[PDB]
């Protein structure tokens, strides 16, 4: 009939179709410092524990 | 290139920073609602145009709509329909044999859209798996039983596409 | 080199298996297609039987040259591979 | 002294039940990750599925492939089952809850792990399929190449403890867990255990009980390597480092929790990443892990010696 | 029969329960019905949830779903694969092509039904059958398995 | 390698016939090993079978038809050399093998 | 670039003895050549600067049992540079060997094998001309008009023989041919 | 079956439930079969089959009339 | 060197794949694919059917891209009939062809990733595949084999909510593609298993008859929707992605970009779709309305003749090709003036792609042959008819 399937008046909403970036990270600089500090402090604590065990 | 860039891309090579980004996505999908359905209890959505099990309809007075015109048999691309007809005692044009090979049927709906009296339709039923081959050789009695069993749903669907067909 | 006796026996024995070749006519000098009235298919079948009783091979240019059993038995006696 | 078989049964049968439920847990966790549900019809939440699987593989009326010596083929799964279960006699679950307290436990574990190569090799040759033979040879080479790095990481851990007793390695982490300082070592050990078990991106690959025993041995190896990962780096049965008010929880629960965490990491890693190629497995395992493990051994030994922090 | 009618019944029920709860089909994907089988095992319908997991080799599979057009050149391989599965085995025919030739029934290079090569236990009609139609077919196969009385018949002979 | 160009006379057709027959003869030992035909058939019964086929197709005088026949025979030989065909197929094709014909046909069926 | 330009250019540039029939229409510019000039024509149309046809789309046969030269072999060609399509056709019967074009277009091997399998047309200098689609040991060429739709043989499993066997065809329901042709066409 | 509304009851005793969805749907039209003996996997009459499969919005009690 | 056989009967790799590999060591020296296991005689069966009766055969050729083959067959019939199609029908056909392209690209990408070993993206993609098969199941009555596109116009009109639901789908398909891309594109294992694998030069692609993603990965900017546009494709804005190295990674990136552009085209088709009738007004070639056949004599006569004899195509022959998701899908239709096609060759892109497997895989590892096979997006329904 006169009522036919189609877009509503004014058209549909605009939609994104391109890739969205995602900058989710702890960073290159931060991770190295965190791991190195963990290594140093952990080795110090391991030495303390070894002293107590001795 | 830059020492900063070399350091940045060497850290990402060693710290597996492009795999943590995939682990995070998989984990985020771990804590999420599932989209699986309990098939025996809840069924997937369908459409009124769905082409399932065939059914032969009859008039509300109790007379079968099929007039043995063989117009569905000539359009069937799979040659799955065989019709035998003769003049009934009242002189009406009716079928004596109307059998459909469900093992040849391709469920295209050409027979449904070629019937001039809406006698043969494809109902919403899709759960009719059989344990034997010749139980899939539907005949006139089986098709009429299908039509009587699915009459209300078939009528509602045909009412729905009255605006489209 | 090989002695004439064994090669003559080996060429006189296998030729009697064609269900038409006369045993009385086969001899060290008896042409296949001419003296025995054979067919060209039999003319190549005799050569094939020569390489059916041994593993050596006859090139396609060494089969249609001379259809004589005397030259055939001479060539067989000059076959180092056989014994 | 007749109660030792009771202890062996009590450590063996729950291990098999845990292996079956680990297979179920893997098939459930992958389903949850991929936006579906695992087996749920059989049990209340699928908990009865492994029993149904067991009765199925038992009741199959199968035929023995006697197209071989029939001895090595039949005993290769038995041998790998031997090796997979025998390593659990030394792993401690709490302070005094170890079946066999060896003083050479780390080396005994290394020996048991190195002797696991024969089962797959014998199964590969005994099967007359040449292609299965080549696949078994490749798997054996991979297990070997990563067992080297596993041994080097064991050296890294052993330097900081000073004893091969497994129950003392845990007690050496009372101050802090070894996973905090040696975090790259922990990551390398986990990846090597992934490659050792023929699992994760490192997983390149007959019927009835032979394949059943191989499957059970592989999953028992997975559980054992998760236990080793939590035993050397996560403090074993020791509680959380801070907030010591929950001490009412038995130490055996913490070991179980950490093992379950590592098993979840196995399932997660296998679900999240694609497969490696053989020409890349060997290159990676011989060029990225051997040098790194050797360098970490050198660095840890040099740092401990320099400041006299040795055991 | 004071306990045989009871104990044999219970052990046979246990056997049937195990076999229905753990079915390992071997999907024999041949044509567009393979897409429907992949959709059935995906997240929406979750064929795994009933215990069904597909297998690559016939050594470890107790069911075999033939879903696609069976050609003359492929039938020997079909039969060879079927002959390699262990004894308690079932065959499910999926789609019109596997049932009776389907839309290529009158072709010169099509086997008019997989039941001419292997014995079929369940026929699933459609072209292609709906994924829920395949679920119904597997449920019907389960219902048929529960009808088996292996231990009672063994006792009665 | 490539399909040979079409022949121009009957002599070339005969030469190709002989070449194909020799190729089939050299192919006999390979079939005896690929298929367990050792204790099945003599190494000359097959040779006679190919000879009989060539002889009963020997009334052709068209070189193109002879070339097509040779090509089809070579295709069949190549298929048999490979494991493509089943074992009983060659044994079903390559084996050498009272009132009146009319009355037996009459007793059988009306359609002769 | 277009059918109006390619037609005139090939009318002028091409040697006259090659092409014997030229249609210029919207359905497609066709060339009909003798089977002994096909390779030369396609080599010319593959190398010439203004007719750079570098893609052979497909090779198909058409069966005309009423003609003396029964089979029609069609070469659909595409020129990516000039965005144009050219169709070249030849005619051959059941016992003549036409030249192969695998030398010019390497992809022609499989379509030539398919044409030989479906129609029985043999190609000279084809590296390996064997059936590609039909079953092993298939006898007859199905795409011919005289070949029955259901074929001559049928396949079933023989339990005593313990293998899948081939038997003469026997339909449980024959193909029903419906004659819808009208006398007022 | 918790936080759900019972749409209607069938002649076989089957109960039909419905829940309201917002953006992703899930467990919004299902049946609690009145039987437990394997439930035959197909016991929904024609008047309720359309409602279950989202073919029609009529419940099935309204489809009868 | 020895002779190897990969016949995977399980559809974890196609299903009817038969490769006879000659391997020297771990490398493969030649790959000879044995086809014919799915040759069902489709080409010969077409000659025995009416033009209407032969339409469903094209659904089952490339059964991952159903609407693409129907579009080509319908366009060939219209070309041989000179039948004009209304604008709304053209927009519907373009919309559903792009939906089909998205479906095919999703299935290809994730079935290829599953062969490599990435199990997760497969189910994530089949969720969206189910969502789009819902749209097919709505307009037609079949989820997969929808005989919707027909030579005259389209089979029947759209339901009420289809446009709204497709818009809702397009609102999130971009994020779905983004997640799938995040799983695979940045991963180092995925790069290592595709980069420099299956390299093909542009000259090789042209010589071997490559088309679609296979051809465009080598740098050749050849799209049939822009070189020989059909329907309303010249009124829509979309880019054509082109590769730079020709390896399997460029193929994957182009397959992502093509699916994004198909989303863009779908949005444009939804926004610009006009109103009007969906079939040609020449009822001598299209069925009458069900209300008109039961009320008018000539409409009933047309219905009877169409559904027994069908239309008769004037004697001619032509080749029409469309841009199928796999590549260039062509139909060579020959008509003798009757109601049945005289000859109908189906030019399948997968034929020319599986023919070229021999040279792409030469001197490659055995584990790279599965990636080379999966990057071509081959289904055997079309390879052997
Ligand atoms: C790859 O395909 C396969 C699977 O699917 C993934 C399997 O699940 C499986 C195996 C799954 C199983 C559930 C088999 C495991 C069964 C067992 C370990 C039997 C254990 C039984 C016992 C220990 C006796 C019970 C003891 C107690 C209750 C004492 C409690 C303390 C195999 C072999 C397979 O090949
Ligand atoms: C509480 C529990 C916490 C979690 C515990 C478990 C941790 C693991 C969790 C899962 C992590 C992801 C697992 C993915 C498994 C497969 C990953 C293998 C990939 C890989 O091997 O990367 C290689 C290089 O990176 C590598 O080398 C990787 C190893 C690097 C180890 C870290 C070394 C850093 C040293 C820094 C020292 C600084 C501190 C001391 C001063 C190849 O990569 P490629 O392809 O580029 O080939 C290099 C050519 N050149
Ligand atoms: C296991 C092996 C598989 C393959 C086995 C072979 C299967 C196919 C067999 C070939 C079928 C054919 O018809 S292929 C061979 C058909 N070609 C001819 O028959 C040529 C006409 N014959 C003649 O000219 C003469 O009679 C001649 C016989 C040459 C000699 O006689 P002369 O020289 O005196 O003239
Ligand atoms: S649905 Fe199609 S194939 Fe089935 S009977 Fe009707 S016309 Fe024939
Ligand atoms: S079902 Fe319809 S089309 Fe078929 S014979 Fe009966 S009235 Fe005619
Ligand atoms: S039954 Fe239909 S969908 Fe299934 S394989 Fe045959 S033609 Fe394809």
């Amino acid at each position: 009939p006169l009522l036919q399937d189609g877009p509503p008046p004014g058209g549909f909403a605009p939609v994104r179709y391109a890739r969205r970036i995602s900058n989710t990270g702890p960073s290159a600089m931060a991770m190295f410092l965190a791991v190195s500090g963990a290594f140093a402090w952990g080795m110090y604590q391991v030495g303390q524990g070894n002293k107590i065990r001795r | 290139k830059d020492w900063n860039t070399v350091f940045e891309r060497s850290i990402n090579t060693l710290f597996l920073t492009e795999m943590v980004r995939g682990l995070s996505l998989t984990l985020k999908y771990f804590f999420d609602p599932k989209v699986t359905i309990n098939y025996p209890f809840e069924k997937g959505p369908l459409s009124p145009r769905f082409r399932g099990e065939h059914a032969l309809r009859r008039y509300p007075t109790g007379e079968e709509r099929c007039i043995a015109c063989k117009l569905c048999e000539a359009v069937c691309p799979a040659q799955a329909i065989t019709i035998e007809a003769e003049e009934r005692e009242d002189g009406s044009r009716r079928t004596t044999r109307y059998d459909i090979d469900m093992t040849k049927c391709i469920y295209c709906g050409f027979c449904q859209e070629a019937c001039p009296v809406d006698a043969i339709v494809e109902g919403p039923n899709f759960e009719f798996a059989t344990e034997t081959h010749e139980e899939l050789l539907y005949d006139k009695e089986k098709l009429l039983e299908n039509g009587d069993r699915w009459e209300t749903e078939i009528a509602e669907n045909l009412r729905s596409e009255s605006l489209y067909r | 080199f090989l002695d004439k006796s064994e090669v003559t026996d080996r060429v006189l024995s296998v030729v009697k298996n064609f269900q038409k070749v006369d045993p009385s006519k086969v001899t060290p000098k008896a042409n296949f297609q001419n003296d025995l009235g054979l067919d060209s298919l039999d003319s190549v079948e005799v050569v094939m039987a020569l390489e059916e009783e041994f593993g050596f091979e006859i090139p396609d240019n060494e089969a249609d040259k001379i259809q004589s059993i005397d030259l055939a038995v001479d060539f067989i006696a000059s076959h180092p591979q056989a014994k | 002294y007749i109660a030792v078989p009771a202890e062996i049964l009590g450590i063996i049968l729950p291990l098999l039940l845990g292996v079956a439920f680990l297979v179920l847990a893997e098939r459930k966790v992958m389903a949850f990750v991929q936006r579906r549900k695992g087996p749920d019809v059989v049990g209340s939440f699928g908990l009865l599925q492994p029993l149904a699987d067991g009765l199925k593989l038992i009741l199959k009326e199968p035929i023995s492939p006697s197209s071989a010596n029939f001895f090595l083929f039949r005993m290769a799964p038995v041998a790998t089952f031997m090796l997979s279960l025998v390593a659990w006699a030394v792993v401690p679950f709490d302070y005094g809850m170890v079946l066999s307290d060896l003083n050479i436990g780390l080396l005994y574990l290394f020996a048991i792990s190195s002797l696991g190569v024969y089962g797959i090799i014998i199964a590969g040759r005994s099967s007359n399929s040449k292609y299965a033979f080549l696949g078994a040879l490749r798997s054996a080479a991979q297990m070997v190449s990563y067992e080297v790095s596993i041994g080097l990481i064991l050296i890294t851990v052993l330097i900081c403890v000073g004893s091969c007793n497994l129950s003392e390695i845990v007690m050496a982490q009372k101050q802090i867990w070894f996973g905090i300082p040696l975090f790259p070592v922990l990551v390398m050990f986990f990846i090597s255990c992934l490659a050792e078990t023929n699992r994760a991106p490192f997983d390149l690959p007959y019927s009835s009980m032979g394949f059943a025993l191989f499957f059970l041995g592989e999953y028992a190896n997975m559980i054992l390597m998760s236990g080793l990962c939590t035993l050397f780096f996560l403090g074993g049965w020791l509680p959380i480092l801070d907030l010591p008010i929950f001490k009412k929880i038995p130490g055996s629960i913490w070991f179980s929790i950490k093992v379950l965490f590592f098993l979840f990491l196995y399932i997660w890693v296998r679900a999240a990443f694609p497969r490696y190629r053989y020409d890349q497995l060997m290159g990676l395992g011989w060029k990225v892990f051997l040098p790194l493990s050797l360098a970490w051994v050198v660095s840890v030994s040099g740092l401990l010696v320099t400041f006299q922090w040795l055991p | 029969s004071k306990a045989a009618e009871f104990v044999i019944s219970k052990v046979d029920d246990l056997m049937n329960w195990a076999r229905t709860g753990s079915i390992w089909p071997m999907t024999f994907g041949l044509a567009c019905c393979a897409v429907e089988m992949m959709h059935t095992g995906a997240a929406r319908y979750d064929l795994d949830r009933f215990g069904i997991i597909f297998r690559p080799s016939p050594r470890q599979s107790d069911c075999m779903i033939v879903a696609g057009t069976l050609t003359n050149k492929m039938a020997p391989a079909l039969r060879k694969v079927y002959d390699q599965m262990p004894e308690p085995r079932w065959v499910i025919s999926m789609g019109s092509c596997a049932n009776g030739g389907g839309y290529y029934h009158y072709s010169y290079s099509v086997v008019r039904g997989c039941d001419r090569i292997v014995p079929v236990d369940i026929y699933v009609p459609g072209c292609p059958p709906t994924a829920e139609a395949l679920l119904y077919g597997l449920l019907q196969l389960q219902k048929k398995i529960n009808r088996r009385k292996d231990f009672l018949h063994w006792w009665n002979k | 390698i490539g399909v040979p160009p079409n022949s121009a006379n009957l002599t070339e057709a005969r030469r190709r016939v002989f070449d194909f027959f020799r190729a089939a003869c050299r192919s006999i030992p390979t079939i005896m090993d690929i298929y367990n035909l050792q204790d099945v058939v003599a190494p000359s019964q097959l040779r006679y079978a190919i000879s009989a086929q060539i002889r009963n197709n020997a009334h052709i005088t068209d070189p193109k038809v002879i070339d097509l026949l040779i090509f089809k025979g070579m295709e069949e030989l190549t298929d048999i050399v490979d494991h493509a065909k089943q074992r009983h197929h060659i044994i079903g094709q390559y084996v050498v093998g009272g009132k009146t014909d009319f009355l037996k046909n009459f007793y059988t069926s009306n359609y002769f | 670039m277009d059918n109006q330009f390619i037609f005139k250019y090939s009318w002028e540039t091409l040697p006259k003895k090659w092409v014997k029939k030229m249609e210029r229409s919207e359905h497609g510019n066709r060339f009909d050549t003798n089977t002994d000039y096909l390779f030369q024509l396609l080599c010319f149309l593959k190398l010439h600067t203004y007719t750079r046809v570098q893609v052979l789309i497909d090779i198909c046969g058409v069966d005309y049992p009423s003609r003396k030269r029964r089979f029609e072999v069609v070469y659909n060609l595409l020129s990516t540079r000039y965005n144009s399509r050219i169709r070249v056709q030849t005619s051959a019967d059941e016992v003549t060997r036409i030249s192969s074009v695998v030398s010019l277009f390497p992809s022609a091997g499989w379509w030539e094998r398919e044409v030989w399998d479906m129609f029985g047309v043999s190609f000279i200098n084809h590296p390996d001309l064997r059936r590609i689609l039909t079953d092993y040991g298939f006898e007859g060429h199905p795409l011919r008009k005289d070949f029955p739709l259901s074929g001559y043989v049928q396949v079933r499993y023989d339990d005593p023989e313990k293998r899948v066997v081939s038997e003469p065809i026997e339909m449980t329901q024959e193909f029903r041919y419906f004659d819808f042709a009208s006398p007022w066409e | 079956n918790i936080g759900a509304t019972l749409v209607g009851v069938d002649k076989f005793g089957n109960k039909y439930y419905q829940k309201l969805g917002d953006t992703q749907y899930g467990r919004h039209r299902w049946v609690e079969y009145a039987s437990k003996d394997r439930y035959n996997a197909s016991q929904v009459p024609a008047e309720w089959h359309g409602w279950l499969h989202f073919i029609t919005d009529h419940t099935g009690d309204e489809l009868l009339s | 060197n020895f002779t190897l056989n990969f016949g995977p009967q399980h559809p974890a790799a196609h299903g009817v794949l038969r490769l006879v590999l000659e391997m020297n060591g771990e490398v493969v020296e030649r790959a000879e694919p044995h086809i014919g296991l799915l040759h069902r005689g489709t080409e010969k069966l077409i000659e025995y059917k009416t033009y209407l009766q032969a339409l469903p055969y094209f659904d089952r050729l490339d059964y991952v891209s159903m609407m693409a083959q129907e579009h080509a067959y319908s366009l060939a019939v219209e070309k041989l009939l000179n039948c004009e199609v209304p604008l709304r029908a053209q927009y519907i056909r373009v919309l559903f062809c792009e939906i089909t392209r998205i479906l095919n690209h999703l299935l290809a990408l994730t079935t290829h990733a599953m062969d490599v070993g990435a199990l997760t993206p497969f189910l994530w993609a089949f969720e969206e595949r189910e969502k789009l098969l819902e749209f097919y199941e709505r307009v037609s009555g079949a989820r997969m084999h929808a005989s919707f596109i027909r030579p005259g116009g389209v089979a029947q009109d759209l339901p009420l909510g289809l446009c709204r639901d497709i818009d809702s789908f397009t609102q999130q398909f971009a994020s779905r593609i983004d997640e799938l891309e995040e799983m695979l594109t940045g991963n180092r294992i995925w790069k290592q298993r595709l980069v420099d694998i299956g390299t093909v030069t542009a000259q090789q692609a042209k010589d071997w008859g490559f088309s679609g993603v296979m051809l465009r990965g080598s740098g050749v900017c050849w799209d049939l929707r822009r070189a020989a546009p059909y329907d309303v494709y010249d009124q829509l804005d979309f880019d054509v992605p082109v590769g730079t190295r020709g390896d399997c990674y460029d193929r994957y990136c182009i397959r992502i970009e093509e699916m994004r552009q198909s989303l863009r085209i779908i949005v444009q088709c939804l926004n610009q779709m006009p109103s009007g009738m969906i079939k040609a007004d020449d009822r001598k070639l299209c069925p009458p309305s069900r209300c008109r056949m039961k009320l008018s004599m000539e409409s009933l006569i047309h219905h009877f003749e169409l559904y027994t004899e069908g239309f008769s195509v004037p004697a001619s022959s032509t080749y029409t090709a469309v841009e199928a998701p796999k590549g260039e899908f062509g139909v060579f239709l020959v008509s003798n003036g009757s109601n049945r096609p005289y000859r109908c060759k189906i030019r399948a892109p997968g034929f020319a792609h599986s023919q070229g497997l021999d040279f792409m895989s030469k001197h490659h590892m055995l584990a790279d042959v599965v990636t080379i096979i999966g990057t071509q997006d081959i289904v055997f329904g079309e390879v052997d008819r």
